[PDB]
DNA sequence: CTGGCCTGTCTTACACAGTGATGCAAATCAAGTGTGAAGCCAGACAAAAACC
DNA sequence: GGTTTTTGTCTGGCTTCACACTTGATTTGCATCACTGTGTAAGACAGGCCAG
DNA sequence: CACAGTGATACAGCCCTTAACAAAA
DNA sequence: GCCTGTCTTA
DNA sequence: TTTTGTTAAGGGCTGTATCACTGTGTAAGACAGGC
């Protein structure tokens, strides 16, 4: 074989070739016997399928230089949880056996972290932020706020670590300059404009359950996350507000900036209180003053909107001063009780608000009609402390398919045992009825049975397929027909409490929602007297009574779900095993600043390249 | 990258130590240049150094 | 390639109940133990290499190391003559594995130690591992899921790769490395063992015993009184006969006259180890007897033969806080290598004498150590 | 009917694995260019070698 | 033996890097820090067989 | 439960490869 | 016409 | 006169979308003490 050979033979086994080459690039070529060789072998490289090895040859002869930038260096190491040793380690390989420095030394990436890091770039707020001080490079900073620790004062028992509020807001949107740009941009909008932008901040809260690590005699360990989520920028260019930016996956455990981390229950009120207040303080402030930031040459002015609907409903009614779950108030939206709720079904209004929990509150301590304690209580509608978040309840789409499908799952149970024409029934009966509808929907439907409740089961179940199939165990098709126009009314609502912008995809399944939901109830209580007991859910609740409010409150259902944070704990445990110095003080800023970076748009860019 | 004061220094003076001397080696030419120098007034030098250094950091 | 099963190979003459199929990677460590809910229940989980396609893996990976130093011994790369690889075989079990009940792990492994090919009639070593106590040469070969004091299943798991390996013992492996077909024949040491597997597979008593050497038949008490004109006795084979002798009861003896005469050998050995010695635990036990003479030639107990528990506590407590004084030294309340580490030095000795009346006694203190 | 005394659980000591940060020594870069060392070219041809 | 190959031989004049030397401000290499959780195993200990 | 996240695996999409016209330049 | 952790699994 | 696109049928690498599978966090109910 040639390559056997050595290059003296080689030559003699190929000079007739070599004149023909030479003869063929000096009559077309002019002379140009690399280059002719050398398109000649990328080609048949080519034709052999083995594109890899001539991408390689084309690389070296444009002399193409490989080299990573510390900062996607960065992006690597953090997206893919490699510690400082394990970096170092492929570096150190990758560098020697290619001889070329393709990956970037760990002290070229601790740079490039602090660009990407709060406390980094300059700023000013006019006028000056009250009680937060003007330093610009203030990075992590002790969560406890300088809470005092002597022996003689109440025990601190926990290890938090934040940001500074605006600070981070700063962090957050120089990470986002390529996206702003380019988001006015695509919006016919100039680079340079400077006009006020306003950003819709999301601020979230939540316990992380367990966290701990054990080797049985597990002592848990919570955890406490408080996050913010850029919503959407715009910018005023006329009496007009032109979104130039918008975030796509508002949920995702990738857009919520860690803000601060504690090691604390979220049950425990004054550990709460004492590490939460100075970032409400910071975020009260800001609510009064316009930032200016220099981005791509140019100063800009932002003005914020902070909108506390990253609370679930338990964090809600704890910093709001509400009573606990089980209460017979059960709205945090107005001052129902379950029983008015159950009695009056869809006309409800928003009514609570953070200034009337305060007052409501101010009115339990003062006791100023000289009351009973029940009659104090009915007085203040159940908020018996002070409320310190002001928060915005929602609901997620989610509860409101299951509320709906929890209902008609036991209509169904109700009308195949015809219970609209016998008032009673034993244990065996019922079960009976049960296990028929469940054999029924498994056998026509391929729907398996489950002992609890889920939203795809709700999902499945609330289609009009499943009425027919329902109907097939129904005597009576009168009750057929109400059953088919309940389900139908609720598949005239559902588009509204799903659709991510219901103002656009559905303009009429919102504008009769009110209607619908009326006539939903009005056919529950007149073709339905049966199913009710004086009970109902918070979901079902907000489901036919606030829906509409909420989306002229903020646009949409959907998209301020509680879905995505149960993966924030996983996020977090692996943080803290495996990019976390071993020391109580230090673990926890470690994690917040993987946490931070693991967070960055600029890094995902990169870890998005190839599309 | 900017050059060093000493660099910009050395760009500027070679045609001097060149004209004087013009055979002298890339070695005999760099070891007086820096001798010379070095015993030497070279402020300007470090300014325009720190000029060519910002301009190049605002360089992204 | 670089798994087990890759490169074809022979054995001559071919190996006794062993497989000839040279493409077997990992297999089921279970070896066909019967799963039936009739049969014993099974409990673990286990994965194995079988030990001849390991071995071929193993040398197969320091293909570049033999012929360099083939090379680096003035030899010539193509020569195939027999080549002698011995082979340090290990075995311990790994504690708690779980991730969240305790799961245990067994882990069976073996080490290359040294290869050597003979030239006329010189043993020329080609290769020895530099770090043969390292966890990057120690080359699994069977990973299972059980507790190494649960006999029956460690049994069952681990007597198919003591079949192969004896199979192996008498046999010559025919292998090509650069092109040329090479021979090697292998030594198996199993000194990889600490104590309580080497009792446990050896058919001894378990730590307590009186029978407190597993090198040799000595008692407690013996080896208290004589203490050093002692030999290495024991054999796997004297063991599995000295079972024999336990189970038949041939001279119609009673239990101590029995376990007497089997010197603790009351269970079937099925491993044959090499009982060796830390170098760690040679520097702890002669640490903590040099502890014990400092505290009691403080106390002084050769005249105070009725000494009470709490003047030995007080003799202990003065030769720590003498010892904290000069040498800087914590008191302990478990031994470590460390400790002894330092504690055994002479000016250690020079320390304590300043707390002993007797000069005639540094004498011998000094001597000691 | 109650010891001493020969045995498997219990209880922490204790080394150390390995985290991100740190700190100091040593490459490294960047410019000038003239060398020297190095594999290659061409053509007629014969050695040391395997193929019928 | 003929018929096929590998692999040399002799020059120079070529082209393409490496080295040469300096200065001092960056960038790399590398060992180290402080620090706890976790495994491992050295202890202690209650316990129950059996005898006075 | 739902889902995260493992290594293995199945499937789709990739740029071509024969001749010829020919459109942009 | 109860409250509220603990526990069990899905 | 010099560069590319293009047709059709069809052949390998490569990229990602799943497989199957279990641990595990979160939460939905069950349930029991308030001696
Ligand atoms: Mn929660
Ligand atoms: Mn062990
Ligand atoms: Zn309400
Ligand atoms: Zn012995």
């Amino acid at each position: 074989h040639l390559l056997s050979l050595t290059r003296r033979a080689q030559k003699h086994r190929l000079r007739e070739l070599k004149i023909q080459v030479k003869e063929f690039a000096d009559k077309e070529e002019g002379g140009d016997v690399k280059a002719v060789c050398l398109t000649l072998f990328l080609l048949a490289l080519r034709a052999r399928n083995e594109h890899r090895q001539a991408d390689e040859l084309e690389a070296i002869m444009q002399g193409r230089g490989s080299g990573l930038q510390p900062a996607v260096c960065l992006a690597i190491r953090v997206n893919t949880f490699l510690s400082c040793s394990q970096y170092h380690k492929m570096y150190r390989t990758v560098k020697a056996i290619t001889g070329r420095q393709i990956f970037q030394p760990l002290h070229a990436l601790r740079n490039a972290e602090k660009v990407l890091l709060p406390g980094y770039h300059p700023f000013e707020w006019q006028p000056p932020l009250k009680n937060v001080s003007s330093r610009t490079d203030v990075g992590i900073i002790d969560g406890l706020s300088g809470l005092a620790s002597s022996v003689d004062e109440y025990p601190v028992d926990t290890i938090a670590k934040r940001f500074r509020y605006d600070s981070a807001l700063v962090s957050a949107l120089m990470d986002m300059e390529e996206d702003i740009l380019e988001g006015m941009r695509s919006q016919d909008l100039d680079d340079y404009l400077n006009g006020p932008f306003t950003v819709v901040v999301k601020e979230s809260c939540d316990g992380m359950g367990d966290v701990s690590e054990k080797h049985g005699p597990a002592v848990p360990e919570k955890a406490v996350r408080f996050s913010f989520t850029v919503m959407r920028i715009t910018i005023e260019h006329g009496s007009q507000n032109v979104k130039v930016f918008e975030e796509p996956k508002p949920n995702s455990e990738l857009c919520c900036k860690p803000l601060c981390l504690m090691l604390a229950d979220e049950s425990d009120h004054e550990t709460l209180t004492a590490i939460l207040s100075p970032l409400i303080a910071e975020r009260e402030a800001m609510k009064s003053s316009e930032l200016t930031l220099e981005m791509g040459g140019i100063p800009r002015t932002f003005k914020f909107i902070f909108r506390g609907t990253g609370y679930d409903e338990k964090l809600v009614r704890e910093v709001e001063g509400l009573e606990a779950s089980g209460s017979v108030y059960i709205c945090t939206l107005c001052d129902t009780t379950r029983l008015e709720a159950s009695q009056n079904l869809v006309f409800h209004s928003i009514t609570r608000s953070h200034a009337e929990n305060l007052q409501r509150y101010e009115v339990w301590r003062s006791n100023p009609y000289h009351e009973s304690v029940e009659e104090l209580r009915d007085r203040v509608k159940g908020v018996s402390a002070k409320p310190f978040i002001e928060t915005v309840p929602s609901i997620d789409a989610l509860h409101c398919d299951i509320g709906n499908a929890a209902e008609f799952y036991k209509i169904f149970q109700l009308e195949i045992g015809e219970v609209y024409k016998h008032p009673n029934a034993s244990k065996e009966e019922r079960k009976r009825w049960q296990a028929t509808l469940d054999k029924h929907l498994r056998k026509r439907m391929n729907l398996k049975p489950i002992m609890r409740m889920n939203g795809n089961f709700a999902r499945k179940l609330m289609t009009q397929e499943t009425v027919d199939a329902v109907c097939e165990l129904i005597p009576s098709e009168e009750r057929h027909e109400a059953l088919r126009e309940l389900m139908d009314l609720y598949l005239k609502m559902k588009p509204v409490w799903r659709s991510s912008c219901p103002a656009k995809e559905c303009p009429e399944s919102l504008c009769q929602y009110s209607f619908n939901s009326q006539r939903f109830a009005e056919l529950l209580s007149t073709k339905f007297k049966y199913r009710y007991e004086g009970k109902i859910t918070n979901y079902f609740h907000k489901t036919l009574a606030h829906v509409p409010e909420i989306i002229e409150r903020d646009g949409s259902i959907g998209a301020w779900a509680s879905e995505g944070n149960q993966s924030g704990n996983k996020l977090f445990r692996r943080f803290r095993k495996m990019n976390a110095r071993q020391s109580k003080c230090y673990e926890m800023e470690d994690v917040l600043k993987h946490h931070w970076l693991y967070t960055s748009k600029y890094l995902q860019k990169f870890m998005n390249a190839h599309n | 990258r900017p050059p060093s004061a000493f660099f910009l220094f050395c760009s500027e003076y070679r045609p001097k130590i060149k004209g004087e001397h013009p055979g002298l080696s890339i070695g005999d030419v760099a070891k007086k240049l820096g001798e010379m120098w070095n015993n030497t007034d070279k402020q300007p030098y470090e300014k325009k150094a720190a000029k060519l250094k910002e301009k190049y950091e605002k360089d992204i």
